């Protein structure tokens, strides 16, 4: 079977950014429901079980560019007193709607904490070594929820 | 962008 | 705002 719309696709991957390896793993996604980054989805379209390939995904097709207005300062008064602000730690904030907003603290300067709301891989081009381990047709419940079961 | 004046929560 | 934010392989948040 070939990778296409409404197919649950599981694949192994390893990600190269700037010639360095940053993660490697295995995951399954529902194809065609905006669950994978566009470039990777376009790359996997039409592939058949067992295939393997390299794929270059520019930032536009993967997690987008870095927004400079995605960086601002929030007082430490807003962080959990129990929790520690340290460059690299990640917390959640809330929008006016109350929907969550992830963040990564970049630096702490006393009362002032500098944080980035951008995706950690914004403005970063991606290199993938990917093999397609399995394709299957999705189940009704997965289609009703828009995501693959596991 | 701008944040609700509310406590952050860890991952 | 950040359109692709929560997409796999590496989703940011939950």
């Amino acid at each position: 079977m070939k990778v296409g719309q409404d197919k649950v696709v599981t694949i192994r991957y390893t990600l190269q950014v700037e010639g360095e390896v940053l993660d490697q793993g295995e995951l399954s996604y529902l194809h065609g429901h905006r669950n994978l980054i566009p470039g990777l989805e376009e790359a996997l379209e039409g592939r058949e079980e067992g295939e393997a390939f390299q794929a270059h995904v520019p930032a536009e097709k993967a997690y987008g560019p870095h927004d400079p207005e995605g960086v601002q300062v929030v007082p430490l008064s807003a962080f959990p007193e129990d929790a520690e602000v340290v460059p690299g730690a990640q917390f959640y904030a809330q929008d006016m709607e109350g929907n969550p907003m992830p963040l990564t603290v970049v630096a702490v300067e006393g009362e002032e904490v500098t944080v980035d709301f951008n995706h950690p891989l914004a403005g970063k081009d991606l290199d993938f070594q990917v093999e397609v381990v399995k394709v299957r047709e999705a189940t009704p419940e997965e289609l009703l929820h828009g995501h693959a079961h596991p | 962008t701008r944040y609700k004046n509310a406590k952050m929560l860890p991952f």
